[PDB]
């Protein structure tokens, strides 16, 4: 049914559309019901419930945190899962793997949408210490018409930022005037494929307007990692390291 | 009983002098400074930023609310709109510092719909709290989506505390109105700011003491003394 | 703040004026080099290494206009020029003296007193 | 008439940057009358008077911008002036030879035979 949309959309209650588990769901509760994790009485104490479900991938890398502050907030770093099983196999295998050799398994942030990610070194940051921050370029790219007015295609806004609050912005930053060259924007989807053309007029070098508009927009921004979690019943900000030595320590239990 | 979190003793400590100084700012008395509350600041920057002066006419609230929303204050939007409709009325507020533009409400108890109905702009005091601030007036910072710069304190241009009053929300501690005449308050500043040793009794003799937005009769001299000690 | 910021702006314009009025000093030398330029960058290093001075001088001179090469626009350049140098001096004795700070807050606040104030609606009583 | 048109704009062109380039031929006698100048309308009289200039070409020198005296800005103005003048020879021969002038006619002729023609729905029978 319908849910959302990248615009920013909702449904309407829980009683209009239907859900089922997919097939991560099933690899996450298979092997439960054999003595895997420990069940504790819930409030009704007739029902049982588990503690922490018997993962098969390490989900956390995957589908990160997010975190409310009362003091203390949390980031989401993804992951792609094949290369983030690889960086479980070397750290299994080879107890000291440095975080530049993991860094070589693992790029870092897979996004569910695509962007383009700079900066390495807060890259490395993050996954040395926990605390850093890496910088979310869209994926835009220059084409120049024979005509002469130039073209912006976007079509990878970055991790959970919006479409219609960026284009209203950019379309704002032109009623705005602190700076122009913006034609229109062409906003050529209903649903379906990300591929947005920004007209940059003629006599404009339209990277001058791609770096202003990256410069001022929610098209790239700061992204903070702090990699905050509960580890054996206290929150700690902890390293990629620590998160897989973790999470192989928590398989071992499972398979014993 | 779900999450079973154990050591937290400076986390604990952290996260609650966190949401209790959320709670104090945001939500709560505001400051010396300008007299305005942190909901109010961001609501007079903003309109200034999209420029709604009175040489316009009125614009929509909704537009405003939203822009706030988009920029500097991620909080409830019939909040923002209360303060708003607080703000704009001259019973409710002394000096309206927005004038608006439709139904608000009445004396006797009365709410506008929503601040997708009726109108608003900066009145001529709005124009005096924001004259000189984009000159290096008061120093700004980064707002929770790090593109927008919002100023900390409003470099006010008359006193704001003493003019309109500090609602206050008492988690141990909350704050009143002493709401006052401007030209009495202008004197009394600058007899201050002339002789640094004026006694209370002496600015008494200037300041009579609460002018209200509709009027009253206050009895108590000494309470006043009180007050102003 | 503010008596700062407009000495910080009327300083960096009396900084670009005092560099186009060095240019008017000596004319010749500087066209001299700007016929012995090959690069704008060597223009502006040339002038800054021959007389002291500065990038944002050097640009406002390679972008002086020639019309502005007359004692017609000297003459307004210079005066324009003393009196940016009157201003940054009496921001200075602004900053100087905390006197004239107080004087220029009842100054302002009066005006504000004019513009809006009223009387009590509340009467005190007894 | 279109080659006239083009003529005309190219040569009015050439006839400014004819005038700078003069400018750029004795730069110190046009910075020493403007030097001696007064007013914008002495500085154009007495330099149409010194070196037998236009309005236009005064108005140009008087706006000429000092970053243009380099050699660097020399190299490209005269390039162009011999650009420009190439052209008008060439719309000259143009406007001399009713050759090319059918010429010009057959070959944007044949561009839109290219860009438009279809061939006959209708059959020519007996």
């Amino acid at each position: 049914g319908n849910f959302g949309s990248m615009d920013g959309d909702s449904a309407a209650a829980q009683r209009y559309t239907e859900a089922r588990m997919s097939k991560i769901a099933l690899e996450m509760l298979r092997d439960i019901n054999k003595n895997t994790v420990d069940f504790v009485d819930n409030y009704d104490a007739n029902e049982r419930e588990p503690l922490v479900l018997p993962a098969r991938f390490p989900n956390l890398l995957v589908n990160g945190a997010t975190g409310i502050a009362v003091g203390m907030a949390t980031n989401i770093p993804p992951h792609n899962l094949g290369e983030t099983i690889d960086a479980v196999k070397l750290v299994m295998d080879n107890p000291e793997v440095t975080t530049k050799d993991l860094m070589e398994v693992l790029p870092g942030p897979d996004f569910p949408t695509g962007a383009l990610v700079m900066g390495k070194s807060g890259i490395h940051k993050a996954y040395e210490t926990g605390k850093g921050s890496i910088v979310l370029r869209s994926r835009t790219e220059i084409e120049t018409t024979k005509t002469g007015r130039e073209r912006i295609v976007v079509t990878e806004f970055p991790y959970m930022v919006n479409k219609t609050k960026v284009h209203e912005h950019i379309v704002r930053l032109v009623q705005e005037k602190r700076i122009e060259g913006i034609t229109a924007v062409r906003d050529e989807s209903n649903r379906e494929g990300v591929r947005f053309v920004i007209e940059v007029k003629r006599d404009a070098s339209a990277n001058v307007i791609l770096n202003n508009l990256f410069k001022m927009t929610q098209m790239q921004t700061n992204f903070g990692f702090n990699m905050l979690a509960i580890q054996n019943g206290i929150p700690k900000i902890l390293s990629l390291r620590q998160i897989l030595d973790a999470y192989i320590e928590h398989q071992k239990e499972v398979v014993v | 009983k779900n999450l079973v979190n154990v050591n937290l003793t400076k986390e604990m400590k952290a996260s609650f002098i966190d949401y209790a100084m959320s709670v104090i700012v945001a939500r709560a008395l505001p400051d010396v400074r300008d007299g305005l509350k942190p909901v109010h600041r961001r609501i007079l920057y903003g309109m200034n930023e999209l420029g709604v002066t009175p040489d316009k006419p009125h614009k929509k609230s909704a537009r405003i609310t939203g822009d706030v929303m988009g920029k500097y204050h991620p909080h409830g939007d019939s909040s923002i709109y209360e303060a708003m409709v607080r703000m704009a009325q001259w019973w409710s507020y002394r000096y309206m510092l927005v004038d608006g533009h439709g139904n608000f409400g009445s004396m006797d108890g009365d709410s506008a719909a929503a601040q997708r109905y009726t109108e608003a702009r900066m009145s001529k005091i709005a124009l005096e709290m924001l004259r000189d601030i984009n000159k290096n007036t008061v120093d700004f910072v980064d707002n929770y989506d790090a593109n927008e710069r919002e100023p900390l304190v409003l470099p006010a241009r008359f006193p704001n505390l003493l003019v309109n009053g500090a609602t206050g929300i008492a988690v141990g501690m909350a704050t009143n109105i002493p709401p006052h005449n401007l030209g009495e308050t202008i004197d009394a500043v600058k007899l201050v700011m002339d002789n640094p040793e004026v006694t209370t009794k002496d600015l008494m003799e200037v300041l009579p003491g609460p002018d209200f937005p509709t009027g009253a009769l206050v009895m108590g001299k000494s309470g006043i003394h009180k007050a102003y000690e | 703040r503010r008596t700062r910021f407009d000495k910080e702006k009327a300083e960096a314009r009396a900084h670009i004026l005092e560099g186009l009025l060095i240019a008017l000093d000596h004319i010749d030398e500087v066209i001299r080099i700007i016929r012995a330029s090959e690069t704008d960058a060597e223009a502006q290093a040339e002038l800054m290494s021959k007389f002291k001075l500065s990038e944002r001088q050097s640009q406002a001179i390679l972008d002086m206009r020639l019309r502005r090469l007359t004692g017609l626009e000297r003459d307004k350049i210079q005066s324009e020029y003393d009196d940016l140098l009157a201003l940054i001096a009496d921001l200075a004795d602004i900053l100087a003296k905390p006197e004239r700070v107080s004087q220029i807050i009842k100054d302002e606040l009066d005006e504000v007193k004019r513009k809006f104030s009223d009387k009590r609606r509340t009467e005190l009583m007894v």
